[PDB]
This record gives C-alpha cells, structure tokens and sequence, in this order.
C-alpha cells in the first residue's frame, strides 16, 4: 500500500469530499464496529481546528491497514468542506454532515460500537459567560451517556475537550463536585473522559529545560512526524505521498503506546493477585514490553469508570481486571 | 440555553431535585428530556410556553373564546366588584374568580358513576368536578357511565377557592345531605 | 369589505407587549392601569399574551397532576411518549395503526354547542345554567363548564366568556355554551 513519502503514515491519492459523504442509511449499512467518532461542533465560519492533528496519529504507518481504526466525523458540513483539503489523503475516513445532538446520527454511526467517541467544538472560546461555552459539549456527552440500545449508555467511552475548565463539573455524576479543585484533580480528568488546553501550558517550561523530552512526546502523540514533514507541509503543496522504498518503509517499526488486559494471555498469573514489579519485569524481559502505568476500575467492588495509575511502586498489588499501559514494536 | 444550564447543574448536584423549568422555545426541550436524570415520572417538567401559547390559541380555531376560558383557570384571582363595572364585566369577573383544584373525594362518592358525582357536585356541593385521577394510574377527564368512584379518588374540580372544594372531602349522605345552603356542609360529618 | 363581512371575521391575536391589548379594539374605554385579563379584547377571546401563563410555574408546583390536565387537552393528546420519540430527532414517525392503540381515539374534546336550536334550546328560550347542565349531562353525557354571550344585549357580534355561572343563572337564546364532549 501507498503511504506518506517519508513512510510515517498511510496515504490515499486525493478525492472529492462527496466520495467520503454518507446519510443515515449509507452509514447505518456500513459495518460501523471499533471506529472513531467525532462529534465536531462547528459554524461553516468558524476558525479551523486542524483535524489532521486527530486523524494523523490514528493512521501511523507501523499500524497494519486491517487495524487502522474507521473514523466518522459527525458535523456541519459547510464546515468540513474547507478543512477537508487538508484531511484527504487519510484512507478509511467518512463523513455524516449534520449536529451531533441528533440523536438519529449516533445511531446510523453505531456509537454504542465505536472504540472511542471524541466531543470537539471550532466554536467562539468566550461567546458569552462561562457557564455557556461548553454547553454543545456537556450537553453532547449528556446524550450520549443517556441513550438506550437494542441486543450501552454510560458503557461508551468518550473524551471530551472543555474550552473553559470549570465546565469539568457538570461532565460527569457520581461525583462530588468543588470548583476550587483544580482540573487534573477531578475524576473526569482522573479517568480520561475530559481534557483542556490548560494542562499544557508547562509545554513551554519543558520546551525550555529539556528540548529533547518535547520530541519525545511528539514522537509519540503525533504517531511520528518529524521536521521533514512539517518542512514538506511548509510548501503548501499538500502531503506528498506514494509507494515507499524499503530503505525509508523501515521506519514502520516505530514505538507505539498500547494497552494490554491482565484478564487472560501469559501476563493473567500476575493480574491473579501478583505486584506491578513482577509484571514489569516479566513483560520487559519475554516480549520487551515496558509497562508505564495501568487504568483500574474505580469501582471495585458498578460503574465501567477507571482511573489511571502512572509508574506505580514496585510492590503494587494487581487485580486481574486491571489494563496496563505499555510501550511496543509489534 | 442559560436555563438548560442551570438545570444541568442542579441535576448534577443532587439527581432527584425536583425540577420545573421554563422555556421560551419548543425544540429546546428535546435537550433537557436527554439530560440523564431527568425524569418526567418523578415530577421533572418543562413549562414550554411557546408550546403552551400555541395550544391555547389553537383550541380557540375550535371553540372561539376558549383561550380566555382556560386560561383564567391557571391564576389565582379572587372576585371584587366595583359599582362602575357594566353587567357583562360583573358576569366575566365572576368567572375570572374560578381556578382549578384537586381534592379527594369523600366515601359518600363510592361506588356512583362520574355523571352521577358530577350531578352531586354540581347541585349540591356547588362544585364543578370534571375529571378524575383513575387508580399505576391515570387522568380521565368527563368519563362515561361505565367509570365508578373508587375509594379515595382525587377528583379535579373547577370552584372560586381551596375551601370550596374541600366540601367534597366532608360531604356524607347521611349527615349533610338534607343541607340547603352549602356553608353548612362542613367538618367531616362525623 | 367583501361582496355576497369586515367586524364578523373571527381573530385572534398573540401580542408581544400586553400593553398593545388597547390598540386592537375600538368601542372599549381603554386605560394603561387595567391589567390585560379585564380588558374587553382578552375577556372576548380576541387577545393572547404569554403574561397570563406565568402561574403555570406555580401551579405545576401545587398539583403536577392538573398541569397534565390541561396538556392533554391544549395539545389535543401529546403524550410523554410523543414527547420521547420527537426526541429521537427522526421526526414523528406514523402509518397505519393497530386497534389497540386506535382505540385511544375516543379522547375528550373540547366543543361548543349553541342554544338557538336542536334539544338544548329549550333551556335557552329563558332557563337557568343549572337546569341545562343537569339535563345536558344527564342525557348526553356533556359536561358544561361556560358560556359565550353576546355583550350588546340589545349590535356588534362580539361574545364575552363566562366560566362556570351559578345554579340559577339565566340563559339568553343566543348564548354558545362550552363542553366537554365524546363524540
Ligand atoms: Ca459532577
Ligand atoms: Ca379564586
Ligand atoms: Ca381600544
């Protein structure tokens, strides 16, 4: 298959947004199962948000083409129509022009199917008082959360961006709210369902003290653009891209951060009521994978919520339903 | 949508607030029926009065005056004559005092028809009952022959005050039921 | 003016400001101190304003179970169910109807009926409101919560609404009386 011309990410000779287009029944006959949904909340003259900065890393050439996961953007269309030019080399991607809040939408989209559900606006960032600006967001997420689906509900997973990060309290229930809380505190945040521009901003800070840790984590989120993308980006000429010669394909090895289960495979000995320390070593040493961190239920005794442990002590008792955060080749 | 925030927030506060809301638009609803613990069956409404306004004005087209009609049933208003007013002002006025109420009705009900305890109501009591609540349950407004008063049926009467309507609640066959005037009909008849 | 008219086309009005209400009539003793429930265009059916649903908050509070009252008449029967299914945002979905739920078709209606003529106009040819509902109710089931009277007893075709009257209040031939009715 084709990719990018420096082998980072699979690649598709240019089209026509209407190749790309679906209604309600187009969507709801395609097989619509472990996708990507976008709910884009967007005016036709509203300010570009870059989508190529979502798509991108979900099209990293070191995935197989049968692993990349589909993605629907559910959207204004006038919109998706002049940041399309930038989003039509990625393959696999679709569009059901229309608002996010029909409820008609979700479902031809399966979104009781999909591997993760992303809530974003291009909306204007201070269009009136605090209270409002995230209200298309909260009010998605909300009906979403609220829906029932034939042989669901809270069990979709969705993250969400908050343009103010106050709005977090109103994201979620069972919850316990307080607005002097920061945001990386509260349990939307804990568990991965919120995120905001705010827990960035020591992106600066950091750029400063180690410029290598911030390639790092670009190495990473972006799925692996490097400066020669973004120079070939820089000649406005769009991504350029082809069939690849295997001295630049070999970059398809990349690292990737993956999730792996303790509920069945060779590692469950150690979700059995093992510590963290015997499975990092264990992991590292038989499949050279570096566990970083792991996602447990919050309850566990109810709800699907979990939380997320960063670099737990060596000694950290597992449960066997926790995920563990790993870095991978294969 | 400043309204659908605040309800938002109350609701995610405490879920089981009961909420009443009003709204100026009637595709802004659909919004806040979505909201998770919303719950029209634990008392949760949404006053909606462009949809409200429209019905009123629309059951007129199929009875002329009937807006005005119904909608003095939905305010309070006690009847205070003042010498100037014509007949036609007195007669409207007087009407204007009327309001709706839900009271229960008295065992002395038990067993009749709604046309049998609306005929009570009315020439006795001086109380016009035109529905009821049938025991889950449910409202039925001038039900026919076939519908009995159940013991302790709610009964919606329309009447000038509270302490109208609470003779429905004392009367007794026995001990009022020769009473001409109905200021008499009073203290449960025991 | 209309050739085989003018003042007999029945209207009716929403106003945006209540105030207005003086403007839309002539042949009225305006004055900006009547609040709009007195005024003749609202006390004839003629005049609408969101003003007078305020108390819908507070009576929703005092007894949910009469503001569900006056829906199922006002929206001639929109169920929560209804409400449910336009909330799915596919539009009102329909087509042809089982018995079981056609059966709900016996609603009742909100209708006026007049006493120049048929069996009633015995009661309007100078009986009492009282004598009316009774027979009315006892007969055909209806049930009389008004009247609708015309104000020059004596020109114009203007009617007044009159809610509930007493036992003993006279009826005029002319008179519309509002029901509640089945059929
Ligand atoms: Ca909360
Ligand atoms: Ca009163
Ligand atoms: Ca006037």
């Amino acid at each position: 298959r084709k990719f990018d011309s420096t082998g980072m990410f699979h690649w598709c000779p240019d089209r026509p947004l209407n190749d790309c287009l679906q209604d309600r029944s187009q969507a709801s006959a395609s097989g619509l199962r472990n996708h990507v949904v976008v709910c884009l909340f967007a005016d036709a003259a509203s300010p570009l948000i870059g989508l190529r900065n979502l798509v991108m890393p979900l099209r990293a050439s070191n995935f197989h083409y049968h692993e990349l996961k589909p993605t629907i953007i559910v959207g204004n269309l006038d919109y998706l129509h002049r940041e399309w030019k930038t989003l039509q080399n990625f393959p696999k991607l679709s569009i059901l022009p229309g608002s996010p809040l029909n409820r008609a939408n979700l479902r031809a989209v399966n979104i009781n199917l999909c591997d993760m559900c992303v809530i974003v606006s291009a909306k204007d960032r201070n269009m009136e008082d605090p209270n409002l600006v995230d209200k298309e967001a909260i009010l998605c997420s909300l009906n979403i959360k609220a829906m029932t689906f034939d042989d669901a509900g809270a069990n979709v997973p969705l993250i969400t961006e908050l343009a103010n990060d106050s709005n977090v309290q109103f994201l979620d229930q069972d919850d316990d709210d307080d607005p002097d809380t920061e945001l990386y505190m509260t349990q939307p945040f804990a568990c991965g369902t919120a995120f905001a521009v705010s827990v960035l901003d020591s992106l600066m800070s950091t750029s400063y003290f180690n410029d290598n840790a911030l390639t790092l984590i670009r190495t990473l989120i972006t799925g692996g653009a490097t400066p020669e993308l973004e120079q070939i980006l820089a000649e406005g000429a769009g991504m350029r891209g082809g069939y690849c010669s295997p001295a630049v394909l070999a970059n398809r090895d990349r690292c990737r951060v993956a999730q792996i289960s303790l509920f069945d495979g060779p590692l469950a000995q150690f979700g059995q009521g093992g510590h963290y320390g015997e499975l990092f070593v264990y992991a590292l040493r038989h499949f050279g994978i570096l566990c970083i961190g792991l996602y447990r239920f919050r309850d566990t005794n109810p709800s699907s919520k979990r939380y997320v442990i960063t670099n737990p002590p060596e000694d950290f008792p597992l449960l066997p339903t926790d995920q563990v955060y790993v870095l991978t080749y294969k | 949508a400043a309204n659908i925030m605040r309800v938002i927030s109350i609701k995610n506060y405490h879920s089981d607030i009961k909420v009443i809301v009003q709204l100026l638009q009637y595709h802004n609803k659909a919004y806040l029926l979505n909201i998770p613990s919303w719950d029209w069956k634990r008392g949760d409404d949404a006053v909606c009065v462009a949809e409200l306004k429209l019905g009123f004005i629309a059951q007129s087209c199929l009875a002329p005056g009937f807006s005005t009609l119904m909608a003095n049933l939905f305010t309070m208003r006690s009847y205070k004559p003042t010498p100037e007013m014509s007949q036609w002002q007195t007669d409207y006025m007087r009407g204007t005092g009327m309001e709706m109420y839900t009271e229960y009705l008295s065992s002395a009900f038990n067993a009749l028809t709604f046309p049998e305890a609306a005929e009570l109501c009315f020439s006795k009591l001086k109380l016009l009952l035109l529905a009821i609540e049938v025991r889950e349950s449910t409202l039925a407004i001038n039900p026919g022959p076939k519908v009995k008063i159940e013991n302790a049926t709610q009964g919606f009467f329309i009447a000038e005050s509270a302490e109208e309507v609470k003779r429905a609640f004392y009367y007794c066959k026995n001990c009022h039921a020769n009473v001409s005037d109905v200021r008499q009909i009073k203290k449960c008849k025991c």
